């Protein structure tokens, strides 16, 4: 529980990790690792309203969490070269299976308005959702 | 003896971090090295340079021609077209030389230290292998921190050909050794791999300690009733 | 050209497994024809039989000779002189090699594949590595199990020196790539390293699963109820 | 008396047991194997004889032998024995410890504690 590897908010697992320079052998230690996973029980498939029932099996691929494909800045002689820093991100795609507290998430439904109808926009997450 | 022509491709180390892609022709097999004649299909910058004629097997004269240019009509696909029309042959012949088509990209690898080196406290290993690149050129630097290290610090080997999986593809090897204190402290390093057929160029890969095969595990699964918004 | 006379110390191959101690003190650069006599400084009981000249550089000859002295006293601390004679300029060539001291013993390690490579359902790759022995003469080969597998199955690089610390030392590398379900299903395999330091001769590794496995896993379900997490 | 390795319960065709005998002053000691609680005839395994021990100060004596059994047998769980017999002991008994049989642990815990994360 010292050094934080992976925050990711798409699935919402977080990984973090410690050298615990343990008491007895004092020369050896140990690495810990810890996984925390949380859970959500009233979540569609798919994020929209009728898609298909509630989310009953959840997967994490810890290959895919500790991925890293952002091009970075080198220093190597005396310049600045861009680089790549994986070798699997041949690509959103991804499922999510939580929301974010920092993304809209709206959608479109039809009513009527006496005459034709329209096409009327709705916030899925309202605190998150106004023009500003 | 007898007299033959060659072409030779740009190096990597000058085609990727420079851009100055030179060209070289060469014979060999000469005694009455002045009598010589280069010609390339493109001159534009026509002062193609020529130079001593050092010797060869056994004390033979040789002629080489340089011709300059950077990368940019390399590497889009034209061609070039060096011929000699000396005059100690009563016939001339040619050659050509244009960049490799049918290529793959490496697979980059660093390992971790062997365990039982970590015991001894004096001075621990890191390997990196690269595999699976069609060209046989390759370039290799390491980097500590953000510091790149001098070339006299660690040994790269050559470039071979693996055994065939259908296609010929190609593989190499190198290693670094650091102090077994600064490993344990917390440094990080690098291995970086530069390659014509990366789409960026060049690609890295980073180790440390902390990132490494746990001893221990913790797994906590919650369940959320509440929401679904992950703060 | 002009003449020279080199002579080779054994193959470690024939020195290590078979029974094959042969020297061989040649001579190519020959301005005359096969005209070439050899004598050596011990006489153990057997004639230094010779072949006939090969082809080489526009005119230029190579004569051998090979001494078969497979009885070795090479390790004892012989010295083993060859000395030429042929009508050519006239002064007999004298040559001197000797087996080396200052040994050092190699440290072989033996590397698990990389996780990305087998959380991919193809080929992975295994690592050895040997470093720090004194003279560039080394084997490797690698087993399954107990079956040496043969030797166009893996590809291993040359063995060049590395930077150090006074005292020059060696170092070579070489892969091996096995099939998932192999791995998977619990076959071991095995790195042999053949050097003259070693007093046994041979050294070996061996790998599997189960080598970095973690020796604790801790699952903790939080139910409902409960939900108190941090940011 | 010793477990069999894993590699030889591996290609499940037999398996073998070694009884080791260890530290005792006379070089007269007999080994007698049985199944169960029956014995074996006694070719249907192979004992060596007595060696002198290297040991600092005073002098000691080993003794081993083998039984190589039916490998499914040993998955069932039947049992193996060794009986080593000596005239410096009460009565010349036995050892009879291998049979086919990881710490798991399993915990309810109320935890309505005073102020903590996950
Ligand atoms: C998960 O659900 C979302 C929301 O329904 C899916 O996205 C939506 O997919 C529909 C059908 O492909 C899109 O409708 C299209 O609208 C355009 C006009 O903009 C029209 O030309 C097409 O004929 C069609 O009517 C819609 O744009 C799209 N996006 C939204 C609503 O933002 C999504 O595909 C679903 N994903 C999975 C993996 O199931
Ligand atoms: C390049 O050389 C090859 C043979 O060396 C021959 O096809 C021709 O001379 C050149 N190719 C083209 C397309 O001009
Ligand atoms: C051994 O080789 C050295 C180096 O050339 C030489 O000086 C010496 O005379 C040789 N000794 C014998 C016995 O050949």
């Amino acid at each position: 529980e010292r050094i934080v590897l992976v925050d990711n908010k798409c699935k919402c697992a977080r990984i973090t990790s410690r050298i615990i320079r343990s008491s007895e052998d004092p020369n050896e230690d140990i690495v810990e690792r810890n996984i925390r996973i949380i859970v959500p029980l009233n979540n569609r498939e798919n994020i929209s309203d009728p898609t298909s029932p509630l989310r009953t099996r959840f997967v994490y691929h810890l290959s895919d969490l500790c991925k890293k494909c952002d091009p970075t800045e080198v220093e190597l002689d005396n310049q600045i070269v861009t680089a790549t820093q994986s070798n699997i991100c041949d690509e959103a795609t991804e499922t999510c299976y939580t929301y974010d507290r920092n993304k809209c998430y709206t959608a479109v439904v039809p009513l009527v308005y006496g005459g034709e109808t329209k096409m009327v926009e709705t916030a899925l997450t309202p605190d998150a959702c106004y023009p500003d | 003896c007898h007299p033959r022509l060659s072409l030779h491709r740009p190096a990597l180390e000058d085609l990727l971090l420079g851009s100055e892609a030179n060209l070289t022709c060469t014979l060999t097999g000469l005694r009455d090295a002045s009598g010589a004649t280069f010609t390339w299909t493109p001159s534009s910058g026509k002062s193609a340079v020529q130079g001593p004629p050092e010797r060869d097997l056994c004390g033979c004269y040789s002629v080489s021609s340089v011709l300059p240019g950077c990368a940019q009509p390399w590497n889009h696909g034209e061609t070039f077209t060096c011929t000699a029309a000396h005059p100690e042959l009563k016939t001339p012949l040619t050659a050509n030389i244009t960049k490799s088509g049918n290529t793959f990209r490496p697979e980059v690898h660093l390992l971790p230290p062997p365990s039982e080196e970590l015991a001894l406290n004096e001075l621990v290993t890191l390997t990196c292998l690269a595999r699976g690149f069609s060209p046989k050129d390759v370039l290799v630097r390491w980097l500590q921190g953000s510091q790149e290290l001098p070339r006299e610090k660690y040994l790269t080997w050559a470039s071979r050909q693996e055994p065939s999986q259908g296609t010929t593809t190609y593989a190499v090897t190198s290693i670094l050794r650091v102090a077994a204190e600064d490993w344990k402290k917390g440094e990080t390093f690098s291995c970086m791999v530069g390659h014509e057929a990366l789409p960026l160029a060049f690609t890295q890969k980073t180790i440390d300690r902390l990132a490494g095969k746990p001893t221990h595990i913790n797994v906590s699964v919650v369940m959320a009733e509440a929401d679904g918004t992950c703060y």
